[PDB]
């Protein structure tokens, strides 16, 4: 399935996954494209952050859903 | 107080101790779960943490406003409390670490939402549990238009916060809006595939608002990956924000700018969080405060007038502190 | 980047048309009709009443949908565009590819001609314009003789239309850019920036002296321009929807205009309260092609997102209303068959069987691994024919399905392709052993069994069909080669594979070692002696059985005593002997974590 990804930029990036996904492997592809290290990358969905250690299936994200890439501002 | 690392924390509680109902609502959560109780969980720790902050709070401000020789001690101010309720709910926030204020605003907000969920079912199993849906949440139209077959796909999704770009790949407010929320073209290495072509093709996407919360919190990514560096540079902040161009419907409502967070810090690992907020509503002296701004220091509260503290967040002076949450107001 | 190996499961002969079709031509002198389809196949028709079958020849060598195609040189010569990429040359009199041009980045959308010299322009998605000489266009291959590269630079946004003039002075193109440019092909200069669309241009048209356009956007306006005066001279709004094909009689007065609505009018360009329909089609217009056999078009062909292409009759063009909703022409004067586009597919539990569900609402089920047709189902349900084919078996992913050409086409990738292996007995084969196999391994020894590399012939299990087109395609859509399975042996593809042949497959397939298996951890835990362990991930149940009755009771065959004995537990179930740590770990194990396992006593 495909999902949308709205990086740092504002920019959206096309990531094609599955719903047995977990949240590690979309953070890998978003690696892969983008360039960002899994740990410093925060995505949210729906206005919920996304865990690590879930799948996709959990989270409701189909088809055509956006994913926010946002990082830590540490303060 | 600040008793160590907890600014990121401090600024989110006294933003949402001036939203426009979050302090009522809350009262009206603690009463349930005191009725509870009475008649008989990690959740509800929370909303009994937020409670005694809030009365503490009114108890200082009582204080100031008539005592002022009193609380000589500040009569001990403690988030920490909350923060040992948020270690219970989420691991991320052990020790005396550095920590995202938008990201303790999602924890917080998100377990209220659940304990109003959780209360919700209880009363059902035998109209105040919406504290956070009235306030915070909002519901976009994402449409997709593709350029090969001209058919338009809508996706209904929810928005807690309105995460906007800083800068390109001055700049208003407005700007940063259009980057988020106007017509996007996918192309290239990011094709959309599209089930009535069977095809990777180009598309356009555009973001409409359709239901909009009481507050508007736009999530500046004052941050961007260069090994990942922070803007410093802030972007032009309206007073009054009107969404009618991104809006699914013509609407006249406007919004007008009440708290900030904001970051100082040359680092995204490191940096201060403080808040400002403008008093609009709640012992003469009180009243004289209306229309002014606070900023909140580690355990300082200064008094600051609109066009200093708007001067100051321009960036035509040299901020020093980047805006990182603007949280505007339905008027 | 990263190079796949795709193959395309068809028939030797694929007659009809078997998805839309987005590019029409006529040879006037041989009375032949070219159908460039997003089946990736350019088809020869003939347009003679007399014939019964109107097919002559299909022109093959694309690997994505054909974007334009435009024929040259008083009908012996076509070129192609394609989203694959590439613009080739072909001879229209034989049907074959004498040249492949490969200069774009993205897809290539419109072609334009100048018939007084010869030269034609290619552009895409990649922003660029490319100018061509035909007559040094046909050049044999680039080893016979390479050319070079005429650009037209300034475009912001992706090309979805060109038009060049007929006597090759003026060349506009048509954007999400929204604004028309204008340059001398001549000179590569630029002369104007016209304004006045608010969406994408998918239709442009000059007149033979370069002096005015007429430009169709999905906006659903018309616009002529005077290009002497750099500016919109009238606008017509006769469609509800994007107008997408547009046509013009010889003098340059008469609009034949239809798009998204799925209508086609005549407009008069003087007086635009005149129009006429001339027909309402089943789906969107996406290419006219007028007959020019006499002065007023006594037919429009018109090409659709379905498979069939139609002649309409213009004859009795002269009512009287300004907008009259009965059409000239209800029936088709002539009518080229279209097949059937597959638009579903589901991959089976055994990973090797797909259904597919078609247009005319046929299931299909297919070999993967013999790229065929094992059977055709007919007209049944197909949620609940997945449902009756369920098998409690899991393999792992190791092929990806492609339904762009509305047939299939299977993909193979480095991360994956090697992943499924499968016992000989699971996989229908057999010889007196139970020997281990890796299905992309098999698969690709017998895609390029013909190649003389990779002879010691095949992987000794089975062939694919010797018609069965293999390709070699960058991730992006970018093809490098394309051949059938069986032209392997000549001089040419056997350089071409040498030169395109990745890695990944050369060490299967012609260093003949073997990929890397898959091993799974588990934890063996009596139920209610504790060690992590690792196996295959195709262990049988019963060897782990074995495990149990000859390392924990150590205290007839030793095998029939080993499963009646033992006992093996997960998430309370007690498992199949038969059943691989694969199946285990994929249905009966829901759990998070490491696979755990638990034992007792019968
Ligand atoms: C964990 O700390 C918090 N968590 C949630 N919220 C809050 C604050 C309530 C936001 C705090 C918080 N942080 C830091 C401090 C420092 N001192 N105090 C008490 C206090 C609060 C407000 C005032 C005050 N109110 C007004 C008026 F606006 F009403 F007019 C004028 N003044 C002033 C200008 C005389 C006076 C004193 C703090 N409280
Ligand atoms: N980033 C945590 C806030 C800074 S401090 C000095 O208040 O701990
Ligand atoms: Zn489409």
């Amino acid at each position: 399935m495909q999902i949308f990804v709205k990086t740092l930029t504002g920019k959206t990036i096309t990531l094609e996954v599955e719903p047995s996904d977990t949240i590690e492997n979309v953070k890998a592809k978003i690696q892969d494209k983008e360039g960002i290290p899994p740990d410093q990358q925060r995505l949210i969905f729906a206005g919920k952050q996304l865990e690590d250690g879930r799948t996709l299936s959990d989270y409701n994200i189909q088809k055509e859903s956006t994913l926010h890439l946002v990082l830590r501002l540490r303060g | 107080n600040n008793l160590g690392n907890t600014c990121y924390l401090n600024s989110i509680l006294q933003v949402l101790y001036f939203c426009p109902g979050f302090k009522s609502g809350v009262k009206h959560l603690f009463n349930i779960i005191s009725r509870k109780k009475e008649a008989l969980l990690a959740s509800y720790e929370l909303i009994c943490s937020l409670q005694s902050l809030i009365i503490s709070v009114e108890q200082l401000q009582a204080s100031f406003l008539l005592n002022p020789e009193k609380y000589t001690d500040e009569l001990a101010t403690q988030p920490r409390r909350l923060l040992n309720t948020l270690r219970e709910l989420n691991p991320m926030y052990e020790g005396y670490l550095q920590h995202d204020a938008q990201e303790v605003l999602q924890c917080i907000l998100g377990n209220i939402q659940e304990t109003c969920q959780l209360l919700k079912k209880e009363e059902v199993k035998n109209i105040g549990f919406e504290l956070v849906e009235k306030l915070f949440q909002g519901q976009l139209v994402l449409r997709t238009r593709c350029l090969e077959c001209e058919s338009l796909t809508e996706r209904r999704e929810d928005f807690q916060d309105i995460s906007v770009p800083v800068q390109e790949d001055m700049k208003t407010l407005r700007w940063a809006i259009s980057q988020f929320a106007s017509v996007e073209r996918i192309v290239g290495e990011d094709k959309y595939f599209c089930e009535n072509c069977h095809h990777y093709t180009e598309a356009e996407r555009s973001l409409l608002f359709d239901k909009m919360p009481e507050v508007i919190t736009i999530h500046l990514k004052c941050f961007a990956a260069s090994g990942l560096s922070k803007i410093n540079t802030p972007l032009l902040t309206p007073l009054k924000l009107s969404l009618e161009e991104w809006s699914t419907k013509p609407t006249n409502d406007s919004y007008g700018l009440f708290a900030v967070v904001m970051h100082s810090g040359i680092t995204i690992s490191s940096g201060h969080y403080t808040a400002s907020v403008k008093v609009t509503d709640l012992v003469q002296s009180l009243k004289e405060y209306e229309g002014k701004w606070l900023l909140f220091d580690d355990s300082e509260v200064k008094v600051t007038e609109e066009k200093d503290f708007l001067n100051s967040l321009s960036p035509s002076t040299s901020p020093t502190s980047t805006p990182y949450l603007l949280f505007y107001k339905k008027l | 980047r990263k190079v796949q190996v795709s193959y395309v499961i068809r028939d030797e002969v694929e007659k009809y048309n078997r998805n839309g079709v987005n590019a029409l031509q006529l040879d006037p002198a041989l009375n032949r009709l070219f159908t460039a389809g997003r089946d990736s196949i350019i088809r020869i028709w003939s347009v003679n009443q007399h014939k019964q079958d109107p097919y002559i020849a299909s022109m093959e060598h694309h690997t994505d949908w054909v974007n334009d195609i435009v024929l040259c040189c008083n009908g012996k010569t076509l070129i192609s565009a394609s989203s694959d990429t590439t613009v080739k040359v072909w001879n229209a009199h034989k049907g074959f590819c004498m040249s492949t041009l490969r200069t774009h980045k993205d897809y290539v959308k419109a072609l334009a001609y100048a018939k007084d010299k010869e030269l034609v322009a290619s552009a895409g998605l990649d922003r660029q314009i490319f100018l061509w000489d035909v007559n040094t266009l046909t050049a044999l291959t680039a080893s016979n003789n390479t050319v070079t590269t005429s650009s037209l630079s300034g475009n912001k946004d992706s090309i979805y239309s060109l038009a060049m003039n007929q006597l090759g002075t003026i060349i506009v193109s048509g954007s999400t850019e929204k604004v028309l440019r204008v340059w001398d092909p001549r000179t590569c200069a630029k002369l104007m920036k016209l304004k006045g669309h608010t969406d994408n241009v998918k239709a442009l048209l000059l007149n033979r002296d370069g002096t005015q356009c007429l430009s169709g956007s999905s906006d659903g306006t018309i616009r002529l321009w005077s290009l002497g005066q750099q500016r919109c001279i009238a606008t017509y709004r006769v469609h509800d929807e994007g107008v997408w094909a547009l046509q013009v009689n010889d003098a340059f007065t008469h609009v034949y205009s239809g798009g998204r609505d799925r209508k086609i009018y005549c407009t008069d360009l003087r007086n635009p309260d005149i129009r006429v329909l001339i027909c309402e089609e089943k789906a969107p217009v996406l290419k006219m092609e007028l007959d020019r056999s006499a002065d007023p078009p006594p037919a429009i062909w018109v090409a659709t997102t379905k498979s069939t292409v139609n002649k309409w009759t213009l004859k009795g063009i002269h009512n009287d209303c300004t907008n009259p909703i009965t059409p000239l022409c209800t029936q088709p004067d002539q009518v080229i068959k279209g097949g059937a586009s597959i638009i579903q597919c589901h991959i089976l539990n055994d990973k090797r069987h797909i259904l597919t569900k078609d247009t005319n609402n046929n299931v299909a089920y297919w070999d993967v691994l013999k790229a065929c047709k094992v059977e055709d189902l007919g007209k049944v349900d197909f949620e609940d024919e997945i449902k009756k084919r369920f098998k409690m078996v899991y393999v792992p992913n190791w092929f990806s399905v492609d339904l762009k050409t509305g047939m299939l086409t299977i993909t193979l990738d480095e991360s994956d392709c090697f992943a499924a292996w499968v016992s000989a007995k699971d996989a229908g084969f057999s010889s007196g052993s139970d020997p281990k196999l890796n299905l992309g391994g098999l698969l690709l020894q017998a895609l390029l069994e013909y190649w003389p590399r990779t002879h010691v012939k095949g992987n000794g299990y089975f062939q694919v069909p010797p018609h069965t087109p293999v390709i070699f395609g960058e991730a992006g859509g970018r093809t490098l080669f394309r051949l059938l399975c069986r032209d392997s042996g000549g001089e040419t593809e056997s350089m071409l594979l040498n030169e395109t042949v990745p890695q990944w497959v050369i060490d299967i397939t012609v260093d003949k070692n073997m990929p890397k298996f898959n091993k799974i951890p588990f934890y063996l835990q009596p139920h209610a002696k504790k060690d992590r362990l690792s196996a295959s991930d195709m262990l049988q149940v019963r060897k782990v059985m074995e495990h149990v009755y000859e390392k924990i009771i150590n205290l007839e065959d030793i095998a029939v005593l080993a499963e009646e004995k033992i006992e093996l537990l997960c998430q309370d179930q007690v498992l199949d002997p038969n059943m691989d740590l694969r199946t285990v770990k994929h249905f009966i194990w829901k759990s998070g974590g490491d696979l755990t396992l638990h034992y007792r006593q019968k």
